[PDB]
């Protein structure tokens, strides 16, 4: 798995940072990408290939990767952003995908 | 347009083989990897494995020898089969498509997912 | 436009409408064959054959759909095999019977000092690797192996640097497609030779830096029975002379030319593929496959000779079929906006023969 | 001419042989027939493999994967008819030979579809080179210059400068073990027509497994 | 034994060894055709035809595999269509044009009292179901619907009680297979008429009370375009007179006899199925399909007339093919024990025709 | 002869029919069992031809029964009587 | 004779009109042709449907599931050529008729593959009974006896006691709207051969979409 | 004319080649990219015929390079030099 904080939270408008970490053979090599899963439905793709993102996704969501740690960035937090978040990456050692533990976002 | 739908028996007796099929509609399965990812209720996600439209197959290492994935290009449908199931296998199984025709970089589209319960 | 099917002959008539702002090039198959006709061909027949800038596989050929109006570009034989061997070159033996020949089984009696010995054994069903064979697979010139699982691939720009090339008078030319070779080993689909196989673009594909899903990569896998794998070494050689002092030493054959006793299959032809090429030699068969303002109408007619399938095979063949599932639009037809498209590259090898 | 397989066609694989190993993997069938004539060469042609032969049994290999059959495999019911590549040098003087097992490791081979096949007898020119019964030169490797000496290197392999298999191409079709025809002498197949023993006295749909030895 | 494919005719020859402790029955197709020959027939042709207890579909017929020796049992025409329509009886219209006919669109101007009114509209592409048609689907005699997922069936023994049947002189005869009706609606592959479909045993299946995986259930889905579904009511009829005092009422048609203007497809034939039957009438074509101690050798030779495929269809057809996947053993071939087996029932309906 | 007896009394059919829908009494006993149509049970054999039309074959009786509904876990199988029957292919 | 679809074949379907009705779902193609001849009856025959017809456009329907296309569907490029069933009664005096909407609800309809189709005009004998321009009897239902009176019941439907579709069987093929042949008069197809506008001087690979009105 | 230049200089081939394998900026992540082989780049076009054998085509030079090993995330793609080349189908 990929060590990821259990939950992050903030009032609306504040920048929230989720960061997951892994081994060099894991996230250090290859790349990361972020899925957002609303309760009761399938996951949805926020950020992919570290810093890029899909057209449907809003501008505020942001991604980054540094060394063996990558981080998702949400600017201007909103109530719609309360959901579960996973970071996913390939793993050269396992020769497959690895999912980071889910992180919950709660608006205060 | 690509639409993914999983179908399979909602209930499976312990130590019986589990069987699921995913029928993609609207678009062909050609030139794209396809993967099963699993989620237990209220728990994180596991990646089962994926298959390439021509039949090349890759699995999660711990989960080999209990699992098999087939592809039928004629019916444009795509299958998972899992054996010796236990209560640990009760989960929601998703059918997803690998991104931009290349394996190893996320999943573009996602099936609705189906719940499978192992009980008697 | 139409087709007539008479016995061992086929008459393909193709009429198009053109506009000139020059030459005509009909050298691609889908000019002369509808998909149904092409299917009707490759499923029932073991072979066929018809009765300077063209051979460069350029654009400007008549459109596959007859209702397409197109633009004229500016100017600047044996039966093709359409079958897959049902036997592999190395397995031609009878599995039930020993050969009267012998091979060298043992050079030692075990661990110890001065264990030198010679033992021989019969070549038979037990060990089939060693049996003497009258024929050998054809030549090979190795291609680099690229994976469509990209994390697998090395993280370095090896696109031009690692590609097999031939240099002529100081200019370097990539080897494409090269000698006809099996695309990949059995069970390994995800890999593909760098310049080894023909790559067609899908309908509506961008000119540059397109992704993998926008192109169609053919594979020659059918010929893996008589032809070496394009990404593997043809075999090993002895590089020295053994002695009590020196161990045996071997080396990999990265390229191997013709030898007496080599048999091979040529590269396949496709509905999108070119038909003929002008010979400028050895084995003239072209490496890309096949055989060696104003406006108006243009028609073209070609007679094709066929070789019928005589097989006694009991079980049913692998046949080429149309996919059957609910989809947005019919393959090999027009979308709502009226664009014709060819979703899958189609080969010629389905029916089988003995080796 | 005995009766083989009790008048049965039976598939065989390396698995039926104990499982064997990768280069020795095979799949195919064993037939009741020993060796009408096949004058169209529609059957697998096993005569050019230098097998023995009492009348031997007939049987043929097809395509496989491991011990399993691919869907392209063929099955035939007979009833349904009416320049050098260097070899390692083995000396007959034992002590001159090295004290290590180089019989298979040092042998020159060619690989096809992931299977390694020893090169035997090979081209006409030695471990595997010659039948058994019961370099090419040097080349310039670089440019000479003031600084760089002229360098050379050995040439281990070099190319040109018994039924013939049916293929798009071949060169010098003469077989490597000597003897080469697109239409060799045809095969000739024979078996004893099975005569069943006394059937049961009430009808039964199963095929008859009871036969008179013969 | 062999088959000669000559032009528009086919000649089959089968030779079998027998033992007699009686009569000969060759009436099943796989006697005269090998799977490959059967494939070759059904993919390329729109029709074929040949050139008293036999018609009861009994056992004791010549073995499907020529090397089997069989005990002899004790004693006690138009082309058969082999295609699936590419159109359905209700879609024959042009989608782009209005009919000149009118239908009744509105019987009330809206909610209220004394709102009776009559409005008429053009039958056209917008509302397709209401257009006038010259032909109607064929007759139906409803079958009970059984599911292959057992949890979808109620916990009662309705196998004999719920089955459709006919009675002759005080004896009930189960209706089997019955009139030709589509097996199931689209999207439902797990339902089958209780007695409306032919069911074959897999190799080695036990005589009494076998599980559903031991048998092979044929489906008649191809003929749905022209025939009512076996498990659905043929339609609704007006059961009364409407009035200001009474609502219009309708009822379901469970059985339907021939009406002028019905068209239908007969039942398909299978590799395992019967060939001919003796006529003891209307449309004599039999319901199970087809056309209306000592030892020794038996050989039989049938001449078949063929009907070639004339279609101008552009896109490729559905064909019968052998899947290219690694299995433990080949389909339609013996296993290690020497047992010939037939994996699936092969119906002859792959090619299509306009309706 | 009679229309339903044209079979060989000595020989089975290679066809199958649905013998059992349940293992036995209880809850959740659904199963599917098939059996060979044979001389043991004549009535279930498949027949190529059916008796001719009837308008109330004996004129004082019903032609036969038909299924009136889709069975399911909730609903039992229900049949009804045919008083009149038009022509069908295979009638005599 | 105009120029349809700007010289294009174009897919049309149920959803292209908005769809949403299962009984009205369709799939097919629209052609540039209006209506060479088809003397082999190879194209879908659309004439017998009583359509209108200036020359109308040609288009046809094929198999569908909802608005999508099943594998068995067909596409044709034309360039590639050189007893009663009771009807509900409706009185023309509005008051006599029941004050409810029974136009679709009370119409006699037959179902084919889960699509209900109005029976129109229906057998020759009426809500849907006759063209619009711009019981059978009783039967004994039981056995009479001492205790059981004779019971009877009505007969709503009764069976027997333009191009003809190509099928294994039909009865009295005469079309139901009156007038029916297995080889009717052939269809006649016509279009204006497209004349393109001036092309770009530089070579282009895409097809030419620029044309002259005509 | 020279062997490699037999093409039409004005027109693209409809074949594709592998133009780029590392699309990313800085990280330079491994990606697959393809491009139409055309007058812009003539070195990469697929050719029907190849130059005849060479034993050290200029005899003072190497006939070309071939790939020595399988690339992998760990290993670089490595090419050797062809000093001598026998006959191959399509040589002239």
């Amino acid at each position: 798995a990929l060590t990821q904080p259990p939950s992050a939270s903030g009032t609306p408008g504040q920048r929230v940072t989720i960061s997951c970490s892994g081994s060099s053979s894991n996230i250090g090599s290859n790349t990361v990408n972020w899925y957002q899963q609303l309760p009761g439905t399938a996951p949805k793709l926020l950020i992919f290939i570290n810093n890029q993102r899909p057209s449907g996704v809003p501008d505020r969501f942001s991604g980054s990767k540094s060394g063996t740690s990558a981080s998702l960035a949400i600017s201007g937090l909103q109530s719609e952003d309360e959901a579960d978040y996973y970071c996913t990456t390939w793993d050269g050692s396992l020769n497959g995908y690895v999912f980071g533990t889910r992180t919950e976002v709660t608006v205060l | 347009q690509v639409q993914l739908q999983e179908s399979g028996p909602g209930l499976v007796k312990p130590s019986e083989t589990l069987s699921l099929t995913c029928t993609v509609s609207g678009d062909s399965i050609r030139s794209y990897y396809w993967s099963w990812i699993r989620q237990p209720p209220g728990k994180g996600l596991e990646w089962i494995g994926h298959i390439y439209y021509s039949g090349s197959t890759n699995y999660k290492p711990s989960l080999k020898s209990r699992a098999t994935i087939l592809v039928d290009t004629s019916k444009n449908q795509f299958s998972l089969k899992l054996r010796s199931v236990t209560a640990a296998d009760t989960a929601v199984y998703y059918c997803a498509r690998e991104m931009t025709g290349v394996a190893g970089r996320g999943w573009d589209h996602w099936g609705q997912g189906t719940l499978v319960t192992v009980s008697s | 436009c139409d087709s007539q099917w008479l016995g061992d002959r086929v008459i393909t008539t193709s009429t198009r409408t053109w506009a000139l702002p020059g030459y005509f090039d009909f050298n691609r198959f889908h000019c002369h064959f509808s998909p149904r006709d092409w299917q009707r061909l490759i499923n029932n027949n073991w072979g066929f054959r018809p009765k300077y800038v063209l051979g460069s596989a350029h654009e400007g050929c008549l459109p596959p759909f007859p209702a397409d109006v197109f633009m004229i570009p500016q100017y600047g034989v044996p039966f093709h095999s359409s079958y897959a061997h049902s036997q592999s070159l190395d397995r031609l033996m009878n599995p039930l019977i020993d050969q009267y020949l012998y091979y060298l089984s043992k050079t030692i009696n075990g661990s110890g000092q001065n264990q030198q010995t010679l033992k021989f054994s019969v070549a038979g069903p037990s060990n089939m690797a060693v049996q003497g064979r009258n024929y050998i697979p054809g030549p090979s010139y190795r291609q680099q192996r690229v994976s469509t699982t990209v994390t697998q691939n090395n993280n370095s720009e090896f696109a031009w640097p690692g590609a097999s090339s031939w240099a002529l008078n100081g200019r370097n030319s990539l080897m494409n497609p090269g000698p006809a070779m099996a695309s990949h080993k059995e069970g390994e689909d995800r890999f593909f030779p760098l310049s080894g196989s023909l790559i067609f673009g899908k309908q509506g594909t961008g000119r540059d830096n397109v992704d993998a899903d926008k192109v169609m990569i053919t594979n020659e896998e059918e010929i893996k029975t008589t032809n070496p794998v394009a990404t593997e070494s043809y075999g090993q050689v002895a590089t020295n002379h053994q002695s009590a002092q020196a161990q045996a030493q071997t080396g990999w054959v990265q390229n191997q030319g013709i030898l007496p006793g080599m048999v091979w299959q040529d590269r396949d032809v496709y509905l999108q593929g070119p038909i003929w090429a002008k010979i400028p030699n050895f084995h003239p068969s072209p490496l890309m496959g096949g055989f060696g303002y104003s406006t108006g109408q243009v028609s073209v007619e070609i007679e094709w000779e066929l070789q019928k399938e005589n097989s006694k095979r009991w079980n049913p063949e692998i046949q080429y079929t149309s996919n059957y599932y609910k989809s947005n639009n019919v393959e090999f037809a027009v979308n709502t906006e009226g664009v014709y498209s060819e979703p899958r590259p189609i080969g010629t090898r389905y029916l089988t023969r003995n080796l």
